[PDB]
């Protein structure tokens, strides 16, 4: 904001926030790979015992 | 639709665009941040001088 012309900088910010929303894109993604696994783990455990 | 008419001085025709500061866009008439419109100037040496 204190760099560049209020009449642009709007296009830089948000210019910025599709990163900061991509990265928490791509992490929620791989969790949902990680929950399905565990959830064929845990659901071997229940029939072991 | 508006029109707004003043007299400058020719260095601060600059300041009359959107975000910029200065003696004259900061004193008697700012235009505000998501402006829709635009400006004309032009030369008048002949008459008010």
């Amino acid at each position: 904001f204190s760099r560049l012309d209020k009449v642009e900088a709007e296009v830089q910010i948000d210019r910025l926030i599709t990163g900061r929303l991509q990265s928490l894109q791509t992490y929620v993604t791989q969790q949902l790979i990680r929950a399905a696994e565990i959830r064929a783990s845990a659901n071997l455990a229940a029939t072991k015992m | 639709v508006y029109a707004d008419s003043f007299v400058i001085r020719g260095d601060e025709v600059r300041q009359i665009a959107p975000g910029q500061t200065g003696n004259i866009a900061d004193y008697n008439y700012k235009l505000p941040d998501d402006f829709t419109g635009c400006v004309i100037a032009w030369n008048s040496n002949k008459l008010d001088s």
